[PDB]
Parts: structure tokens; C-alpha cells; sequence
């Protein structure tokens, strides 16, 4: 057999070659729900303070998930996505990052900003579109980005961000940057054009990147069986010649044993990783997380209580002062379209400073800056 | 808000404007046996509610969901109405229309042309919500006709009311050429108006005048219809100007004559739309109103659109070319 | 385990799953290079007139390639893709269809409607443009189609079918037509974001096509390695939960069979099938047939004479008469825009024929229909 | 053939527009060790010939080839460009950017804008043969600009020979905005010019007058360019008329203040391209023209564009908006 297209032998009876989905790829975990350890040579043995950063990090994310999701109830902001479910991936994939290593994401990834220390003032100044905002108020809320934690920008189009992981990273291999890029996106997601893009470019331009796929089974209301035929996304991977795995996304400490191995390799190797982090859509990353913490002597009902008090204040706290800072000039919603800013694009802004100057009344001047 | 929404063929029931796109959809499929719907999120009803019923009416194999994939969706549509079947596609946001702009403009549009008629995707209609809504910021809010108007091969059609949605996206489905239904996403819910029960067409490429004046033509699509209607108000309490308001409706092909009709008349233009100016479809008006009118021009055409900038969140208010600024360039219009 | 997502165990060790590239799936062939059944339970046994008939189309494509290829060199024509090695592909898989399934597919699919009687003469009307295609000389030479044998036209965007041919599935199987779709395409085709989309769109939606890939190595000049990095086209299927198989594409009696098994399975079924056609792009296909007929006593030096003879004298016959054809009316190049002509489409029409009438001296008119 | 091509930065040589890309790519690469060079079939020099030798010169990591996959080509430069590295992706024909168009318009050309500035693209040049070529009917003639012309925060530029290729795509590659360079396919073998061998700039939103006239202004871009010349020779010799004949160069954003202060000057404008007129780039200049120049207006602006059609194999001679038809455009407004 001759052929450059593959690498095979002959076979001389007629056979497909049939899918193995009722018995897929299986999960890989290491904690049980009551917290303990399944396979001793599994633990990362991660230091006490890092395994509370995660547990607080995963509820200060939940708290201000709860204050916020309220506040677009009452209008006060105009969208939010939640975080439930999602901690745990977040949270335990960001702490086997390095901090330089770029992100990309979407909707479910305020925890890797979270665990990065993104600060509460932040998150709450971009859902209020305020003066404090470095996106300046023109996105949607919870479309977060912070150049100084390596965190990409959100766009609401999906799956747009798997094919530029992907430069980012080629880029990164040229700089011989010891940088790994991560690309976080749903099974939704995954069903778009850009995600196969994205897949077979990582693999032939032997790329420095993680894939992270979190499937909760919905895509808004789309079950799975909808979504796709075969098993999940981790069976499409290697097809594409990528390394490929299934974690339990309620499992910290699996996700971050997936994503620290895959870290590894994949700046090691120059080569992708896929994880495929099983979570539900919305026995739960936290409550599993604290089961550890008690088996080891390192979390108490006090101390629950006295955090869960102290991260609601804090949030409250952000949260007052971000209602209450003034939105952006209004001149902001020109610049940036360009670096520049082109002379009929100037033009356009006059305009409506002259218009201000006359119709000014009509408009709410008094709640935007200058 | 922004807009003030205001105002033969059998029963007729009050239906917002997506209920008045269930009705049609409705009214499609017990007619045409052919007939599918189908997009992401479409079986339980829509994000919308557009949907809303019809799945259990008409059986899972005519309303379902798609994967999560534009490019799927419109080529998906193109195929089965290749095969004589309706498909009426829907794109979830029109913000999200891009990814099938490949299968909608290279695909779709020049099906017919380039086979010389042996095959054609004439049953495929795509409808989408569009427009703005206060805070959708980039992705919620886009206004794309003018990147499908440079296409020849579509129609490019968008409503100001559930009336007109109704009969517009009847006759859209039932056009024998690919369609694309811009549902005005502020409107879904906002007023009702009484809408018939039964099928019933509105024209294709056709304007109407929906307020006859003398002094100024005024032309507008969707929700800046609204906008323009409230102005023709304003001019004539506050300037004793008389406003002739027209719904342009289709964008492409469009009705070039009922617009240099009323410019003979009144000498005097202002179109107005939602998206950025530059590239925007009211340069097409004025340069063959241009063209056509020469002689009748009192005044140089004016275009108040959106800035050319993307769409912003917290600067809504200031982005829009809202009543007051249509109001101002009317005003030194009519003093030029 | 209990995820929507998914179906599978735990697994309590991480361990990454690799991709089986060096050890591919094998390549399905029937009969040797010099013409022998392997395997006698896999011969198909069709009768001697098909046979031929397989043989004659091969080969009349053959000829017609080499006329219009040096038509293309001249400047004759002005675009011309050739058949060579896909002979086999085409006319074995065609023979396994239905004479109404429906056919979408590219630029190497003319042994589809060869196989199907398709005139020579029409063949010759598109690639010249004259006022005997039914395409009314509109786009590039090789851009075939016809409605009467049920091949969707070609189109220059790659890929962009794929999805299409799903769409028209599922409307057959809504029809309970008893009909397929067979839907060709490179291996490079397959790279593009409307591949992803058909592939998983047919598996979901539960369609009646055989997706048919064939695969010579090379997309213009990018060979496979720069294309994908794993086990070719044949090794995504099972991902998207489709049935698949690769064959020997210089074996007729290979591509019959997989394709008549497929086009059986998947209307009974409603399910898609996916061939991967091994070939080179350009131990031939036709010689091995050849080789065939000859064990059979079906065949020898003086048919393969008289026949050579016979379809050079058919092609420049067509040939000749299809140069000397004028071209159609100008006023074609309005029509079929919309089905309807709109009145400022007219309009423009209208202007050609003033502008016509004064300075048509400088024009082609002596070439043009009336 | 329907043109003809006719006609201080140190040493020149001889170049035909494909070699005048290849040297703009190889001073890139010299100079800036970032930049790299991917698309389909780049390594080997591309179809064109615009890559030929920079691979061997500069190595398989910074000229390589990419999967056939236009969606994935552009959201990977994108991606490149994040990171402040020189990016520069080949579309094959400008007909097959489309795969395309969600990356560069909801993703390219809002990246900065979106961010507040925290990230950018601006190191992205998408350079595509653009064009007629005399058969390349649908697919691969296409003239895509008034498509791109709608987006906010994309550049788009299109040069009409080699010596302004040159200068055009290094100012591209170097502009600090995401640019799109259309080269006009029909030119890459065609005439050779004198071209510096060194790196040179000519500047973004600039149209060059290149010929000075006093009774009708005519504005082209590309290959029409030459046309547009050819048309003042007629013009001058068989009416007496004066045509200023203007390369716009840049469409967004275009030289507003160089065109009309031309058209202030002669009072007439006719505007041509082989795009189609419905949605075509001339409606912008020409509602544009006519708002800025309305009191010195003689006649109706003229736009000579393409039908209202895809572009057709056989009927290509009575398709493109060749000469004569300028010609007699001109003809009709200087006697109006
Ligand atoms: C291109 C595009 N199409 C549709 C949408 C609307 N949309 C927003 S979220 C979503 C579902 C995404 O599902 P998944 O990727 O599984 O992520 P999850 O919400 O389950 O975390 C959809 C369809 C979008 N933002 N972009
Ligand atoms: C969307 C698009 N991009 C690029 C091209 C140019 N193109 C024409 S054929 C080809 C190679 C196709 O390779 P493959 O699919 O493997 O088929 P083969 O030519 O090997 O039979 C390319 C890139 C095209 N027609 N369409
Ligand atoms: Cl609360
Ligand atoms: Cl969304
Ligand atoms: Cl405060
Ligand atoms: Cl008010
Ligand atoms: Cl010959
Ligand atoms: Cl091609
Ligand atoms: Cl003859
Ligand atoms: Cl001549
Ligand atoms: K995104
Ligand atoms: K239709
Ligand atoms: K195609
Ligand atoms: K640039
Ligand atoms: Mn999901
Ligand atoms: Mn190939």
C-alpha cells in the first residue's frame, strides 16, 4: 500500500468501521463525592495554601455569581452569565497554568480571572459599563479581559476564539516562549466551523496549546443528542491527531492533573492537548472540594461561616461603589475603532458634541463622565 | 425608549410582531406540506418565542434543531430547498449571520444564475432578529442588510410592525428567490396591533408611504420608521413642515420609483438608518435619487445613520441617529 | 457516571488517548494489480455488459481529458481540471447508485455523468460557453450539472456543497423517497469549516448520503502532512459517529462495493457512510480493470484498438462541432438572476443594447447568438 | 485585452506586480523578525508567484503553508497578531474570502475597539488576487471591497500597479490596523515597471490625482485606474474636455478631502468599477460628493460600475464597465 495520503495495510473483506459511543472514552477522576482520594499514586499532594486559594476562589466566584445574576433580574445590569457548575474546571485548570500562559474563553471562564486575582472592583466595573471599566462600557457585561493577567478579551460569536488560540500559540513557539496557550469553549461550541479550524491547524502547525472543552450537556436548550452523534467532543481529537482525555469537571483535582500534564507536553512537545471536562448544566466542584478540606483537618464550620460573611462583603462592597462611579465620556465611542482616529471619524464625534451643546437636555449627561 | 410604536382580510386577532411571525409560520406550514423550520433552539419555541407551538402542531421532523453552526444551517437550507422543499432557516441573532455569509452570498444568491435555471434554492428563506435593544452592545444589536444588499441573486426584507411582518414573511417564504427576514428584535414584544389570522401577502419591492407630505421625503426601515414618524410630527408642530413618510421595507431589490416619485414632489430627502453610515444602504438611495432627481433637488440628500464606529454598550443613547438628530438635519435642511 | 454528554466508566489513572496514525484504517481492495479476485467471496460478479460499460466510460473519459486538457494549453478553453486516477472513483461508485440518487461534488465528478450518458456534445457546451449549454455559458469550463441525471451543478467555492447535499438528504428522507445523496469531495476540501458542518449536521439530523472523500495526497501543492495530522479523512467519521471505510481507488470492484453497501445501509438506515477513495494525484485504474477483462476472455488487443479508434472519432466529433457553435445571446447574461427579471435589472439590460447599437463595432457580436 | 498599463527611493529595477509583492514581503521579513507569511499553497511561491524564494530565503517556521481552510487562516493570523507579531495571510482569490467574513468583521475589525484597547490585531494584513481577469467568471473575478467597505476598523487598499503595490502593501503591513490588500490579478504578469529594490512607504487614506484636468473629475481604483486614463485621452480628443483622472487607492477610510476638492474645481464626477453598481463603493462617494459639492454640481454624478449580476464566464467583454461605456457616460454629463 503506496498511498500519501495514510499509513495502513490492506484488508481484503468489506467493513465499516463502526463508532464506539455507548462505551466511550471513560472519565478520569481522583476524588470521590465525599471528597476522598480514589488512587493514592493520583494525588497531587497540591500545599494547603493552594488548595484553599481554590475553595475560596471557586465561592468568592459563586457569591458574586449570586449578587450579580439578582442585579440583571432588577435591570440593573443589562445581561450576566452564571458561573455554577463551572468552578471547579475553572479554578482547578487555571492553577496548573503558569501565570503568563494566555487564555482565551468565553462565557464560563470569570474563575481563571478569579484565581488570577482579578479584582472584584473589575468584573463589577465592566457589568456596570463605568468609569473604571478599561473596556471603557462598550461590551456587554461579563465580555471580561485583562492584558496584565493574560486574559483575552470575550466575544459574544462563538468558537471565533479557537482558531486565534491557536495563532497565539504558533506565535508563541516561534518566541521559544516556554508559554502554553489555553482555549476554553463549550460542546456547543465545538459544532462550529472555527473549532475545526482551529483543531486541525493546532495539529499540523504543531501547536503549544490546550484545548478545554466543558460540556454540561445543553447548549441553551439543545441536549447533546442534538448536538452531535459521536462520543462527546474528547472522541473527535484524535482524528485530528491530537492527545485527547475526559475528566470529571466536579473533580478540581482531576481537571488540574489533566491540565498540568497537558501543560507539560504541550510545551515539551510543541503538540495539542484536548480535555474534555464532563460538568452539569444548571455533587457539585465546591461541596466535593470541602470534603477534602475536612478529611485533612484544614476547613471547619467556622471557618465556612466566617468566609462566607466575609466574601458577601466584600462583594457588596465592589458592588455599591461600581453602582455609583459615573459611565465613561461619551467620546469613548470613538476611539479605538482605529489606533487613530481618522478625520471623518472626528468629524462624526463634533457632530455630536454640537448636538449635545442644543438637544442636550434630551439625553442623560448627568451619569456620564465630563 | 427610543420609539413611539402607533397604528379587509378576514378575523383579525392583536399579535405582537413575534406572534404575528408564529402566525406566519403557522399559516405556512398547514399549508405547505413541504414546509420545515428549523435553527438552534427553534424546537422548544425560540429564544425569542417565535417558535413557540408549532413543534407540537407539526411533528419533530418539520420544527428542529440544528447543531450549534451558521454555515451549517444556510447550507443545510440551501440543499433542501434545492429538492422544491420550503425551508424557512432561522439564524439566532442577525449579528451571528456572518459564518453563512460564504453559503448566503457565493452559494445562495448565484445558485440559479450559474446553473442556468437547472437548479435553484428559490424555497429557502432565513429570517433573524436584528436591530438594536437599548444594551446588546457589538453582537445584540447589528443592522447587516447593506453587506447583503451588495448581492445580487437575494432579497433582503425587513418589517415595522406585525401587520406587515406577517404578510411580508408570508410572501418571503413564498418567493421563488432566497430571502432574508430581518425581524426588528425591540419590536417583539412591544405593542400589539390587530393582524389576521389568515395568510395574506404584502408585496415584495415595494415602499409604502405611509403619510403623504409635501415639503420633505423621509425614508426609513424597521424600528426607524418609528423614529421618523414621531419627526414628521415634530417638523410640523414645531416648523409648519409637511413630511412625506415612507417605509422602504425591501431593501433589495427596491423601489426606486414610489422614492424618486415623492422627491419629485417634495425636492427635498433625509434617510435615515440604524447602521454606521459609511458603506451604509443610504448611500444607495441618494446617489440614484441623485441620479434620477437632479433637477427636483432643493437640498443636498441628508443621511443621518449610526456612527461608524461598532455598536457600543453604555453609549446606546448617543450611537442612535435618534428623533432629535433627524429632527436637526431636517431642520437646516429645510433652512438650506 | 452520570453525564449527559456522555456514555462511559471512570477511570481512575490519567492516562491521554493517542491517535493510531502509523497503523491506520486499512485500505479495502477486491482485486490485484494484474487484474485477480482476492478474496472470491468479495467479488461482486456484475455482469459482462457493465463491466464494459465501466471500462468504456473510463476510458471515453480518458480521451476527452486529453483533447480538452490540450484545448486548455492552446487557449481554446479557458480553464480545464482532468480525470486522471479518479476514472475508477467515479465510474465504480457511480454504478453502485441509483440512476436517481442525487449527486453534489466538484471538479473530478465528470465519470459520474458518463457513467450516466451524459452527451458529449454537453460536456463540450460548457467548457465553450456556446448556446448548446443549458448552463447559458456562464461560469468557468468543467462547471458541470445536469437535471436530468440528477447532478447538482459544480460550483468553484470547495466545500461549500457538503452541507448542502446533507440538506437535500434529509428532504428525501421526509419525501420516503428510497433515494440517497452521494456528496464528493477532496481530502483537502475536507479541511474546511463546511465539512465539520455536513459531517455532523448528516449524524444528527439522521440522513440517507454517503459522504465520498477521495484522497490523492495533494491540494495544489500542499501535501497531507501540511493538510491533517491524523489517519486521513476515513479517521474522523467515527467521531461524528458516522459509519465509515477506506478503499483502494484504483479498484473499481472496490469503490462498488463499499458504495453499494453504503447506498443499501444508509437508505434503510437513514444514516450517513463515509468512503475515503485512496488515489494519486497526478497501477492505474484502468489497466487494472483492463486486466480483468482480459481473465474473463471479455476483452483483447483488437477490441482495445477498434475502441480507441471509436472514442477519439466520438470526442473530436463533439469537439469540433461545439468550436464552431456560436455563443449565447448577451442578453443571457441578465436572466436567472432572480428567477423574475427585475425592472431595474431590465433597465441595465436595456442600456447594454443602446450602448450596443452605437458602439457595437468594438465588441464581439459576429461570435454571439442573433 | 480591455486596459492598457503605460508608466528619488534609490535603486529600481524592473518588476511586473507579482515581483513587486514578492519584494515588499521580502524587505517585511528582513526587517521585522516577527512577520510571517501563511496561506494555502504559499511555500512553494503560491499560484501567483508572489512568494517564490522567501521559504528558502527565510525558513519553513515564517513562509508555510496552512490547511485549506479560509475561516481558520484568518482567525489564525488574527491570533499571530494578538501577540504583537507580524502577520500576513494569503486568500487565494479575493472570491474565497467569504469563509472569512465573521473572523475579519465581528473579530478583526473589533478587537481594539471591543477591548478598550487592551488587545489588538493591528499587526494583520490580509493580502488576495482581486479582480476580472478575462475568464474567470464567478469565482474568480470577484471585486469584494463595498463588502468590507460597511466594517469600522478594517483598512482596505488596492493598488494599480506595481511601484504602488509596493509602497501600498508595505504601508499595509506596517499600519497598525488590521488592512486587506487586494492585488488585481489581471496585472500581476502584465506590464513591468521601474520599483525600488529598498523598503519605501506611500501613505493609507490617500488618493493620487495623476492627472490634472478642469472639466470632469473621474475616480477609479485598481485596474480600472487605466481605463479611467485611456478615457481622458478619448475624451480630450474627441470633445476638447479636460479630465482629472484620480486613484482613490485607499477605500476605507477614502481621501474625502482630495475628491472633492476636485469635483469643487470642475463641477462633474464619474465614478467606476467593475463591482456591481447596487451597494457598490461608488454610492458612498457619490452621496458623499453630492452632500460636500451640492452648489457645484453641473450635472448628475455618474456611476459606471458592473451589472447588477454575478460575473459571467462567456459574457465578460459586455459585462465590465469597459471605455466605451465611461466614454459615453461622460459624453451624456458634459452635455447635460
Ligand atoms: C455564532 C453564535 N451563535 C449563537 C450564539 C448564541 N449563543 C450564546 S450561548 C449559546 C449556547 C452555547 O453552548 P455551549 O457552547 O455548550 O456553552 P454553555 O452555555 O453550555 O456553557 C448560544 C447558541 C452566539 N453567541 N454565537
Ligand atoms: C474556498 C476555496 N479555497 C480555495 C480554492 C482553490 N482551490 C481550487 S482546487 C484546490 C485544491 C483542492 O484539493 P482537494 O480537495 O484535495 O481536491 P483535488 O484537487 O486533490 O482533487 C484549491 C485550494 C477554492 N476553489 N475554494
Ligand atoms: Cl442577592
Ligand atoms: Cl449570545
Ligand atoms: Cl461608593
Ligand atoms: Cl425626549
Ligand atoms: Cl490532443
Ligand atoms: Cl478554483
Ligand atoms: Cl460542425
Ligand atoms: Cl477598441
Ligand atoms: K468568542
Ligand atoms: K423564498
Ligand atoms: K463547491
Ligand atoms: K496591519
Ligand atoms: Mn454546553
Ligand atoms: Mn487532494
Amino acid at each position: 500500500p503506496q498511498f500519501p495520503g495514510a499509513s495502513a495495510e490492506f484488508i481484503d473483506k468489506l467493513e465499516f468501521i463502526q463508532p464506539n459511543v455507548i462505551s466511550g472514552i471513560p472519565i478520569y477522576r481522583v476524588m470521590d463525592r465525599q471528597g476522598q482520594i480514589i488512587n493514592p499514586s493520583e494525588d497531587p499532594h497540591l500545599p494547603k495554601e493552594k488548595v484553599l486559594k481554590l475553595y475560596k476562589s471557586m465561592t468568592l466566584l459563586n457569591t458574586m455569581d449570586r449578587i450579580l445574576y439578582e442585579s440583571q433580574r432588577q435591570g440593573r445590569i443589562s445581561f450576566y452569565m452564571t458561573n455554577y457548575g463551572e468552578e471547579g474546571t475553572h479554578v482547578g485548570s487555571a492553577a496548573a497554568l503558569d501565570n503568563t500562559d494566555l487564555v482565551f474563553g468565553q462565557y464560563r471562564e470569570a474563575g481563571v480571572l478569579m484565581y488570577r486575582d482579578y479584582p472584584l472592583e473589575l468584573f463589577m466595573a465592566q457589568c456596570y459599563g463605568n468609569i473604571s471599566d478599561l473596556g471603557k462600557g462598550r461590551q456587554m457585561p461579563v465580555h471580561y479581559g485583562c492584558k496584565e493577567r493574560h486574559f483575552v478579551t470575550i466575544s459574544s460569536p462563538l468558537a471565533t476564539q479557537i482558531p486565534q488560540a491557536v495563532g497565539a500559540a504558533y506565535a508563541a513557539k516561534r518566541a521559544n516562549a516556554n508559554r502554553v496557550v489555553i482555549c476554553y469553549f463549550g460542546e456547543g461550541a465545538a459544532s462550529e466551523g472555527d473549532a475545526h479550524a482551529g483543531f486541525n491547524f493546532a495539529a499540523t502547525l504543531e501547536c503549544p496549546i490546550i484545548f478545554f472543552c466543558r460540556n454540561n450537556g445543553y447548549a441553551i436548550s439543545t441536549p447533546t443528542s442534538e448536538q452531535y452523534r459521536g462520543d462527546g467532543i474528547a472522541a473527535r481529537g484524535p482524528g485530528y491527531g491530537i492527545m485527547s482525555i475526559r475528566v470529571d469537571g466536579n473533580d478540581v483535582f482531576a481537571v488540574y492533573n489533566a491540565t498540568k500534564e497537558a501543560r507539560r507536553r504541550a510545551v515539551a512537545e510543541n503538540q495539542p492537548f484536548l480535555i474534555e471536562a464532563m460538568t452539569y448544566a444548571i455533587d457539585h466542584p465546591i461541596s466535593r472540594l470541602r470534603h477534602y478540606l475536612l478529611s485533612q483537618g484544614w476547613w471547619d464550620e467556622e471557618q465556612e461561616k466566617a468566609w462566607r460573611k466575609q466574601s458577601r462583603r466584600k462583594v457588596m462592597e465592589a458592588f455599591e461603589q461600581a453602582e455609583r462611579k459615573p459611565k465613561p465620556n461619551p467620546n469613548l465611542l470613538f476611539s479605538d475603532v482605529y489606533q487613530e482616529m481618522p478625520a471623518q471619524l472626528r468629524k462624526q464625534q463634533e457632530s455630536l458634541a454640537r448636538h449635545l451643546q442644543t438637544y442636550g437636555e434630551h439625553y442623560p449627561l448627568d451619569h456620564f463622565d465630563k | 425608549a427610543h420609539f413611539t410604536f402607533q397604528p379587509e382580510y378576514g378575523q383579525t386577532q392583536k399579535m405582537n410582531l413575534f406572534q404575528s411571525v408564529t402566525s406566519a409560520l403557522d399559516n405556512s406550514l398547514a399549508k405547505d406540506p413541504t414546509a420545515v423550520i428549523f435553527g438552534e433552539d427553534v424546537a422548544f419555541g425560540g429564544v425569542f418565542r417565535c417558535t413557540v407551538g408549532l413543534r407540537d402542531k407539526y411533528g419533530k421532523d418539520r420544527v428542529f434543531n440544528t447543531p450549534l453552526c451558521e454555515q451549517g444551517i444556510v447550507g443545510f437550507g440551501i440543499g433542501i430547498a434545492v429538492t422544491g422543499a420550503t425551508a424557512i432557516a432561522e439564524i439566532q441573532f442577525a449579528d451571528y449571520i456572518f459564518p453563512a455569509f460564504d453559503q448566503i452570498v457565493n452559494e445562495a444568491a448565484k445558485y440559479r444564475y450559474r446553473s442556468g435555471d437547472l437548479f435553484n434554492c428559490g424555497s429557502l428563506t432565513i429570517r433573524s432578529p436584528w436591530g438594536c435593544v437599548g444594551h446588546g452592545a457589538l453582537y445584540h444589536s447589528q443592522s447587516p442588510e447593506a453587506f447583503f444588499a451588495h448581492c445580487p441573486g437575494i432579497k433582503v426584507v425587513i418589517p415595522r410592525s406585525p401587520f406587515q411582518a406577517k404578510g411580508l414573511l408570508l410572501s418571503c417564504i413564498e418567493d421563488k428567490n432566497p430571502c432574508i427576514f430581518f425581524e426588528p428584535k425591540i419590536l417583539y414584544r412591544a405593542a400589539a396591533e390587530e393582524v389576521p389570522i389568515e395568510p395574506y401577502n404584502i408585496p415584495l419591492s415595494q415602499a409604502e408611504v405611509i403619510q403623504e407630505g409635501s415639503d420633505v421625503t423621509l425614508v426609513a426601515w424597521g424600528t426607524q420608521v418609528h423614529v421618523i414618524r414621531e419627526v414628521a410630527s415634530m417638523a410640523k408642530e414645531k416648523l409648519g413642515v409637511s413630511c412625506e413618510v415612507i417605509d422602504l421595507r425591501t431593501i433589495i431589490p427596491w423601489d426606486v420609483d414610489t422614492i424618486c416619485k415623492s422627491v419629485i414632489k417634495t425636492g427635498r430627502l433625509l434617510i435615515s438608518h440604524e447602521a454606521p453610515l459609511t458603506g451604509g444602504f443610504a448611500s444607495e438611495i441618494s446617489s440614484t435619487v441623485q441620479e434620477e432627481c437632479f433637477l427636483n433637488l432643493e437640498a443636498p440628500i441628508s443621511r443621518v445613520c449610526g456612527y461608524d464606529t461598532p455598536f457600543p454598550h453604555i453609549f446606546e443613547p448617543f450611537y442612535i441617529p435618534d428623533k432629535w438628530k433627524c429632527y436637526d438635519a431636517l431642520r437646516k435642511m429645510i433652512n438650506y
